[PDB]
């Protein structure tokens, strides 16, 4: 099998479909030229590529930017493949835990928007966990 | 003619220090977390601590390096506060 | 939105506490309703619920873990409810046993009484039985057993009615007596044989196996949760077999031993407690061995004189508890095998014991009933009545415990069964079960006019 | 005030005082009792009549040396001679009997003034005033009025009590008459009672009278086995041991009817007796026993209450013996018969007057039709013609006015009914002006008045109405006076009743006192209900089964509930039943609003989660505003189900009213009384002490006495527990405080009762004193109070638990002391001790039960009989405990026939052993202990024992160390371990032990250990210790091979040999040149023996063996020197003596110089110990002298500390619990 990509970038992108139909979208228009894949850009489809094959049944894979992160989870979210949103969740959720409301602030460029009656009386409520 | 002994041993370990081995000041005085800002807001309880294994401490030093780990540092026993008498 | 749940998803309780304090929208996305739904159900509380009956599941996650709180102080004081179930005229109490806050109880006139422990009513029925002496009693989650002292069985069921479903006749005395804690399989240990009772598809009540022992039976058990065919255990004297009712074979666990003090089963090992003996003494010791394959995996004690009691089914995880002849109990943990916590508790020999993950109960044998925290090294209360102590049972908010007889004080009697409540607030107003209720209105009115004047907590 | 050492507490802030004597008389006992004042102070009296020894036992101080003319009269047939005349002492006395009654009686009909003050200052005669025939018949209004206030001023009460919460009734004249009579004849038969086949008739009379008293009294005032208990209440209420013919008092109640039929009813009754009865009925006889059989007195019953009035059914019905053997006047009257006719006829109207006399209760319905103008305008017209008839006065007017004081008040005005109204009040108020004053009593005076003189003028007479009304606005508060008077007359005469069934034991036979007492202590909310789904069930809300329900049917969140309240009703709770059976049609969320109407229901009250386990669900407290309409509304059921369940509602308005007086004086009557005769109690238990084996009967007959009373006179079970707390509470704390407080030479009644069962159990007294005392000990801890229902726990905290274990403790501490002083030297010391503490613990749980307070008594004794023994006593007692723990260590490596009694044995002196812990001699006896254990560890291999005994006695040792020791034993084996490993990997077997201080008592290790060939393995060894982590000793021993010999020998022996193998013949003084060692001698002593393979061919120089017992030609052979014991004696405790001598001292000194503020122990600790190692003070020569015992520990310090805040020479502060400081 083999099928192609129509990126964003306008390039195309050739892979074996059977491993790639993960993404239930893409083997959905397949078994329904490439099909165009106007979302994204091509750094992230290689990854995914790599990812997947892989990936049959990566920590050091997501060493990158907070941005391109996103643009890989909000891309899953299109491509609806269980794999890389899973891995990327849990490195995200794995990023936040044990730290401090502050400490969060300065993992996620949040800035601190609560004025301190509103600090106060939320934590101490909220003290129960 | 000897087919089995048990020899024993003596491990010396005379050390006399009269001084918080933690921080290494004396005990009477002040740790040094109570030594840097002294008199700030209350300094009236930097007490000492006794143990079973015959080890004093200031009450703050000993009480973070519990915090840290869970045994006395100069004996390596399993610490417990002196109760006799108290 | 659903990256931001699927984000928060892993996202534990604890730090979830402090992210609903750096931005609104983080507040909104930190109450939501599934995340605390979820983490609600999957810690326990509140079961068999739906996420839509209820509102704002972080204010219903907060209650519950405040009412477990109030239960616990209510254990720690003495706050609750307290009953007892009323003397049988000239008569004396010979046997208790207790299932799920439900009683039985067997005197020495032929009487057999259950009695429902959960509920505002008051019915304590005498089971029928179409003059000796009852020597078992056990009750289950659906059937009760007696065994008199003619030789014969009767078995009720308790969702039926007050007749006996099966009448069973033994040729000898009846030593040992079992029933299975979740099954519907009953054990029996004649002078030398050991026969298992159990309804077969139709539900006629024949027997399952037959078994043949060398000497007289002292204990036996029920293994609980198997799965197709029952499993027991016996111990004749200085023997232990492992009777298995699929081919009616009869394994030998240990022998060649000092006699055996006590049993107890679990789904996985059973434990039990033997004494010392010897010209150079070799002291008393508990043995644990394993079902799977049948090798022993611990042997403990430090102890000068004999083990008289041992709880493995009911203790947490990788603990166990007993109790000794001198009166101590003890905790011994099963990993490592060295003791946990030694406790002396009474004067006598301690006679039941049972733990949780916080707190131990204990009975002993001059009548004492102690309630001890071993979290913060701290006793609770006490509680002293006339005989010894023979049974002990407690949930997460009650207690029922017996004193059987064999001048002993001032408040005499001749068996007492007492039940304790530490929330009120769950009793009910009628028992679940059909044969527990009555149909004399009177006393209905009047238990419900007693039910609605307790106080509150 | 005249005895003021004399109080006894009532509870917090309230004393009673003795005041006064008053009466006397003879007992039932033929001896003389007195009756004394009490009274109550924070004024209230309380009469007790008390014996001779009652009174010295209490008050003392009320004993001193022993215990404490004819014309005059005929001339007024002209009244300022009779007056003169009663003004002499016994003129009027005399002159009682000739016609005086008549006299006084035409004369009150102030020149009165002296005739009736005169007599009267100088009971009986006011009693044959009262019921004079001509009192009312014959008499004005005015002098009717002169006598109410006669009797008034002659029953008053120097100390009345509050009735200001009670509803006082208004009455006639005749009736407070008729009281007045009443209540003065009881009281001369009381009187004749205390003065005195006669006596049979008196008590007779007096039942009689005073059940008319209370019938009458109570008319005229209108006043007619298993569950769950709090967990507090456990063992709060004392346990009392269990136990054909009408009773005298039963068939007295039913004569007391009997007594009052008519003619031709009473000859039937006595017929119908006289049948089943045979013989003849005499007054003496038909009261004295005429046994009735219960048959018999039912069906008289059957039969009674035909021929009877209506207050003598009224009294029948609530009887105790009846209880056991049991046109608009048309239009009105529909709802009897005699009233229309008499509406019609109104001359044959006194027959229809006579039989509604008897039976008024169509009369009283008529009057109170009042409060629809039809029958209003009918029925005044009949009641003004009745007002003009001469005996229609009788009826029960004052009964049925409470309606005419309606149209008063009602918003029809100036009308014609309220004309009429006038007119026959008018009437009925100038025939007889008690209706004036019962009026006047009502507040008719501003009502008229705001009613009528701010609309007309005065329709028919309002002006004289309210003239009359402000007239007898006087005569109003002497009725009121009068009534309170003789109603706490009658109060403390019931009191004094019961106090006397107390004292005696006589029964009481008073016919109507359970219900009088039921009414002394004794002082639906909602319209409708509406449900949306299902209308003919909503009745099971409000059924009062919890077996019956209302099921809905409807849409998800469409089901409510409807409550339409009454009016002014507040909401004290509402509460909701489910059932949780009902899987989903249990409710979920239940919102509760409130309004005005069915159509606002704005405001919202509260909304509640219900969760899946409840029964009671709570859904609004006690409110303020008043909600005309409330509504329930069932959001979503459980499981998201569709309809819903609901099993019960409960509305409950605000509490009622009680008058909480009459009970808290029948607690305090009834504390006092106990708390006096304990006092009694007391002296003679405290005369002769053998009578305390009587106490428990006594104490038992009491309580079975009271329970008695309760189960038959007291209302309901609530009261009979709080009385039987008081009684309890009052009866038993002094005696225990009594039989427990020493004397002047320092034992107490029940400190030698116990002295007694503990020394007399050797053996005489016999069993049956053993049993008589846990008898007496058992009833005295059997109640545990929690630390009507306020009313029983008035009073301080208990104190019976206190007083009875510090008795205990101090029996314990002398038997444990007289031990200890008697035989603390001998051989057999340790068992013995043993042996006693064992008894000692049996006696204490067979005498108070398996309870901690008594267990911690004993401890506290022990404790305290251990810290009187000088130092070196106390250092031997741990020596000899240490040496025979180690023997019978020791004794187990060869077996014996009888091993489990002997570790039973070793657990009982374990036992005995952990009293150590905590205290001063714990430092020594760990001293022993780890010397002793030294030695053990050394010599064998290990027992099992060591672990046993340690998790035993771990505590008592403040260092810990033999678990160290034990621990480094382990330690050890491992070390080897990886040592043989790191040697094999790394390419005469022997084991090393390595000790520490910080994990071994090193001390007496002087001398130290190259001779042989051996270097090797002690080099590697020494190198690997030091790279994965030394010195070496002349401890530890060998098992060698010689020959056809096996050995066992020590290091300082294996040596020798070796050196001695190693050439022909060695001299000591190359032993002691490459040694060191000082102990060789009895080191080469055991070789001298015949197992011992050495000859010590002494020299001609010092000595010299060789191996030359090897000529004259198996098994082990322990070459090993024995142990030897310390001797606290000896020079080893005189510098443990000298040491804590020397430490006290130093204490003392640096406490001293800190003032009075003080120091934190763990400063003085650090204190004390860097001034004994460099001592400026305590110069080094001695600390250098002591020798062995030189060292000094943090633990030896606070010893000492405890030894000195044992002395009292120090003193612990109260605010910081553990800062010192130096007293006196
Ligand atoms: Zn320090
Ligand atoms: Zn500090
Ligand atoms: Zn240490």
């Amino acid at each position: 099998p083999s099928i192609k990509l129509q990126s964003s970038d306008g390039e195309i992108f050739e892979v074996d479909v059977e491993i790639a139909k993960q993404s239930v979208t893409i083997k959905t228009m397949l078994e329904d030229d490439p099909v165009p894949l106007p979302n994204v850009n091509a750094a992230i489809l290689k990854k995914v590529i790599q990812w997947c094959t892989h990936h049959k049944d990566d920590q050091e894979f997501l060493k990158v930017d907070q941005g391109t992160l996103f643009e890989l989870i909000l891309a899953a979210n299109y491509l609806d493949i269980k794999g890389l949103l899973d891995v990327t969740c849990k490195t995200v959720a794995n990023m936040i835990k044990g730290k401090t409301p502050e400490e969060i602030r300065k993992t996620f460029n949040i800035k601190n928007d609560f004025t301190e009656e509103e600090e106060a009386q939320v934590r101490k409520e909220n003290q129960w966990c | 003619e000897v087919k089995k002994w048990n020899a024993v041993a003596l491990w010396a370990w005379d050390i006399v220090v009269d001084n918080c081995a933690i921080c290494r000041n004396h005990i009477m005085d002040l740790c040094i977390e109570c030594q840097a800002n002294q008199a700030s807001a209350t300094s009236e309880e930097c007490t000492v601590a006794w143990g079973v294994c015959n080890h004093a401490f200031h009450f703050h030093c000993i009480s973070r390096w519990l915090k840290t780990r869970q045994v006395c540092p100069l004996d390596n026993r399993e610490w417990e506060f002196q109760k006799y008498g108290h | 939105y659903e990256l931001a749940i699927n984000i928060f998803q892993y996202l534990d309780r604890k730090e979830l506490g402090r992210c609903a304090q750096v931005s609104k929208t983080w507040k909104v996305i930190a109450e939501d309703e599934v995340l605390w739904y979820r983490l609600c159900q999957q810690e326990g509380h509140l079961p068999d619920s739906s996420i839509s009956d209820y509102s704002c599941w972080k204010l219903i996650f907060q209650e519950c873990r405040a009412k477990e709180h109030m239960l616990r102080t209510n254990w720690k004081n003495r706050k609750g409810a307290v009953s007892e179930l009323e003397h049988v005229p000239d008569t004396v109490l010979c046997d208790v046993h207790s299932h799920d806050g439900v009683v039985i109880a067997g005197y020495t006139s032929g009487d057999v009484r259950v009695w429902d422990t959960r509920t505002w009513d008051y019915v304590a029925p005498f089971l029928e039985s179409e003059q000796p002496n009852v020597s078992f009693v056990r009750i289950n989650s659906s059937l009760a057993v007696a065994a008199y002292e003619d030789g014969f069985l009767n078995i009720w069921d308790l969702r039926t009615g007050k007749y006996p479903v099966h009448r069973f006749e033994h040729d000898a005395r009846i030593q040992a007596l079992a029933l299975s804690q979740d099954d519907a399989t009953v054990a029996t240990a004649s002078a030398f044989d050991v026969v298992m009772l159990s309804p077969n598809e139709e539900g006629y009540w024949q027997i399952a196996a037959e078994f043949e022992v060398p000497k007289l039976v002292q204990y036996l058990e029920i293994v609980p949760e198997t799965r197709r065919y029952p499993v027991a255990v016996a111990a004749a004297g200085d023997l232990m077999y492992l009777l298995k009712a699929e081919d009616s074979a009869r394994t030998l666990l240990y022998a060649h031993g000092p006699p055996v003090t006590c049993l107890d089963v679990s789904a996985n090992q059973v434990a039990f407690g033997v004494q010392g003996l010897g010209w150079v003494y070799e002291g008393s010791k508990i043995l644990v061995y394993s079902l799977e394959a049948g090798r022993r995996l611990l042997k403990l004690g430090n102890v000068l004189r004999d083990f008289t009691c041992v709880n493995l089914s009911d203790s947490p995880p990788n603990l166990m508890v007993s109790g000794n002849m001198d009166g101590r109990v003890r905790i011994h943990d099963l990993r490592s095998g060295n003791i946990a916590l030694s406790l002396s508790a009474h004067q006598l020999r301690v006679s039941a014991v049972q733990m949780d993950d916080w707190k131990i109960v204990s009975g002993g044998e001059e009548g004492l009933v102690s309630v001890w925290d071993y979290r913060m090294n701290q006793k609770l209360w006490e509680v002293y009545s006339g005989h010894p102590v023979q049974h002990i049972s407690f949930s997460s908010h009650s207690l029922i415990t017996a004193n059987v007889p064999y001048f002993t004080t001032h408040r005499r009697h001749r068996g007492l069964i007492r039940a304790y409540e530490f929330a009120v607030d769950q009793l009910a107003f009628q028992s679940p079960l059909p044969v527990c209720r009555s149909s004399c209105d009177a006393m209905a009115t009047h238990y419900y006019d007693l039910a609605l004047a307790f106080p509150y907590n | 005030l005249r005895y003021r050492e004399f109080r006894v507490p009532l509870g917090p802030g309230l004393h009673a005082y003795p005041d006064e004597l008053i009466r006397q008389r003879v007992g039932h006992d033929g001896h003389p009792e007195y009756q004394i004042r009490w009274l109550i102070l924070r004024a209230e009296h309380i009469l007790l009549w008390m014996s001779k020894d009652e009174i010295y036992a209490n008050c003392h101080k009320m004993l001193g040396e022993d215990g404490q003319v004819k014309s005059l009269i005929q001339r007024a047939l002209t009244v300022h001679v009779l007056s003169a005349y009663a003004s002499i002492e016994p003129l009027t006395g005399v002159f009682k009997d000739p016609r005086v009654l008549d006299l006084l009686m035409h004369m009150l009909s102030y020149q009165i003034r002296w005739s009736a003050g005169r007599m009267i200052q100088a009971t009986q005669i006011l009693l044959s005033l009262s019921q004079q025939e001509a009192i009312e018949k014959h008499l004005d209004f005015d002098s009717r009025c002169a006598l109410l206030a006669l009797f008034a001023q002659a029953t008053l009460s120097e100390h009345p009590m509050s009735f200001e919460g009670i509803q006082l009734p208004q009455v006639p004249g005749r009736v407070l008459f008729s009281l007045v009579k009443r209540y003065l004849h009881v009281t001369s038969l009381l009187d004749q009672l205390n003065d005195s086949g006669e006596r049979g008739q008196l008590e007779l009379e007096f039942s009689m009278a005073m059940g008319t008293l209370i019938s009458e009294l109570v008319q005229a005032m209108r006043w007619d086995a298993w569950r769950w208990r709090p967990m507090t209440e456990l063992y709060a209420v004392p346990y009392v041991l269990p136990e054909e013919h009408l009773t005298l008092a039963e068939w007295w109640e039913l004569l007391f009817f009997i007594k009052k039929l008519d003619g031709p009813d009473h000859q039937e009754v006595l017929q119908i007796l006289q049948e089943n009865l045979d013989g003849e009925i005499l007054d003496d006889e038909i009261l004295a026993e005429l046994a009735v059989p219960i048959e018999l007195a039912q069906d008289l019953l059957l039969t009674l209450p035909q021929r009877l009035n209506d207050s003598a059914l009224r009294d029948l019905i609530n009887c105790h013996v009846y209880k056991k053997y049991g046109t608009p006047l048309q239009r009105l009257v529909e709802g009897g018969k005699i009233l229309l006719d008499l509406e019609q006829a109104l001359n044959k109207v006194k027959p229809l007057l006579l039989q509604l006399q008897r039976q008024p209760q169509p009369f009283l319905a008529l009057m109170q039709s009042l409060d629809n103008r039809t029958l209003h305008l009918t029925v005044l017209r009949i009641l003004k013609q009745l007002v003009d008839f001469p005996e229609a006065l009788l009826l029960p007017w004052h009964e049925a006015v409470d309606a005419c004081m309606a149209c008063l008040r009602s918003p029809n005005t100036d009308r014609e009914v309220l004309q009429e109204l006038i007119f026959f009040l008018h009437r009925l108020t100038s025939v007889s002006r008690d209706y004036a004053v019962v009026l006047n009593q009502l507040g008719a005076r501003d009502a008229i008045s705001k009613a009528l003189e701010k609309h007309l003028g005065k329709l028919e007479l309002a002006q004289e109405l309210r003239d009359m009304v402000f007239k007898c606005e006087k005569h109003a508060h002497l009725y009121r006076k009068l009534i309170t008077n003789i109603l706490g007359g009658c109060i403390q005469m019931v009191l004094g009743q019961i106090e006397d069934h107390r004292r005696t034991h006589r029964p009481i036979n008073i016919p109507f006192f359970d219900v009088f007492l039921r009414y002394l202590c004794q002082g639906k909310c909602w319209e409708k209900v509406e449900v949306s789904s299902n209308p003919h069930r909503a009745s099971k809300l409000t059924d009062h089964n919890p077996k019956t329900y209302w099921e809905s049917n409807g849409s998800a969140g469409s089901h409510y509930i409807t409550l339409h309240m009454r009016r002014g009703i507040l909401i004290r709770q509402l509460t909701l039943l489910v059932a949780s059976e009902d899987s989903s049609y249990m409710p979920a969320r239940v919102v509760v609003c409130g309004g005005d109407s069915t159509s606002s229901l704005h405001t919202e009250l509260n909304s509640v989660n219900v969760m899946p386990s409840a029964s009671r669900v709570i859904l609004l407290e006690n409110l303020t505003r008043f909600w005309p309409i409330i509504q329930i509304r069932i959001k979503r059921c459980q499981q998201g189900g569709i309809d819903t369940r609901i099993r019960g509602l409960e509305i409950l308005g605000p509490k009622p009213t009680f008058w909480p007086v009459f009970r808290e004086q029948l607690c305090r009557h009834t504390r006092l009384f106990y708390m006096v005769r304990a006092q009694a109690w007391s002296q003679d238990m405290a005369e002769d002490r053998r009578s305390l084996l009587h106490l428990s009967s006594r104490l038992n007959g009491a309580l079975r006495q009271e329970q008695n009373f309760a189960d038959r006179f007291l209302p309901d079970d609530e009261a009979a527990q709080a009385l039987g707390k008081t009684c309890w509470e009052a009866l038993v704390s002094p005696v225990v405080q009594n039989i427990t407080s020493p004397d002047e030479d320092g034992i107490s009644p029940l400190g030698w009762l116990l002295d007694q069962y503990l020394e007399c159990q050797e053996a005489s007294r016999g069993p049956a004193f053993f049993s008589r005392v846990r008898r007496l000990t058992h009833l005295l801890v059997h109640v545990e109070p929690c630390e009507w229902s306020s009313l029983a726990t008035r009073g301080l905290p208990s104190s019976i638990m206190r007083n009875l274990t510090r008795c205990w403790r101090a029996v314990v501490e002398k038997q444990v002391n007289n031990f200890l002083t008697s035989s603390w030297r001998d051989d057999d010391f340790v068992p013995r001790y043993c042996e006693h503490f064992n008894i000692l613990q049996n006696s204490s749980s067979e005498l108070f039960g398996p309870r901690a307070a008594f267990l911690l008594a004993l401890q506290n004794g022990c404790a305290g009989a251990l810290l009187k023994l000088p130092f070196l006593k106390a250092a031997h007692v741990s020596e000899q405990f240490a040496r025979h723990i180690d023997q019978q260590i020791q004794g187990s490596r060869i077996g014996g026939a009888q091993e489990m009694e002997r570790l039973a044995q070793l657990q009982q002196c374990l036992q005995a052993v952990l009293i150590f812990s905590g205290l001063e001699i714990a430092t020594t006896f760990e001293h022993y202990y780890q010397h002793y254990m030294a030695d053990r560890l050394l010599g064998v291999v290990s027992s099992w024992l060591e672990g046993a005994v340690l998790e035993q006695i771990g505590p008592c040792f403040p260092n810990r160390l033999p678990q160290q020791m034990l621990q480094s034993l382990s330690t050890s084996k491992e070390l080897q371990r990886q040592f043989h490993v790191y040697q094999l990997q790394q390419l005469p077997e022997v084991s090393v032990l390595v000790l520490s201080r910080h994990s071994w008592p090193v001390a007496s290790i002087c001398h130290t250990l190259l001779p042989s060939y051996l270097r090797g393995t002690l080099n590697r060894y020494s190198n690997f210790y030091n790279k994965s982590q030394l010195q070496w000793t002349w401890l530890g021993w060998a098992e060698l091979q010689f020959g056809n010999q096996t050995l066992h020998v020590s290091t300082v022996q294996m040596w020798l040999l070796l050196y001695l193998n190693d050439l022909k013949a060695v001299s000591v003084e190359s032993l002691l040149a490459f040694s060191g060692l000082s102990m060789l001698n009895q080191a080469i002593g055991p070789l001298t023996s015949s197992r011992g393979p050495l000859d010590l061919h002494e020299q001609k120089p010092g000595g010299v063996l060789k191996i030359r017992d090897g000529s004259k030609e198996w098994d082990i052979v322990r070459l090993i020197p024995p142990q030897t014991y310390l001797q606290a004696e000896g020079e080893d405790g005189q510098n443990l003596e000298k040491r804590r001598n020397l430490l006290n001292c130093l204490i003392v000194r640096i406490l001293k110089a800190h003032g009075d503020e003080g120091l934190h122990i763990d400063q003085l600790v650090c204190l004390v110990l860097e001034a004994w190692q460099k001592g400026p003070c305590p110069p080094r020569g001695l600390v250098s002298s002591l020798g062995k015992g030189s060292a000094c520990s943090s633990t030896d310090v606070l010893s000492c500390i405890l030894h000195l805040l044992g002395k009292g020479t120090l003193r612990r502060h109260d605010d910081r619990p553990q800062v010192l400081s130096y007293a006196v």
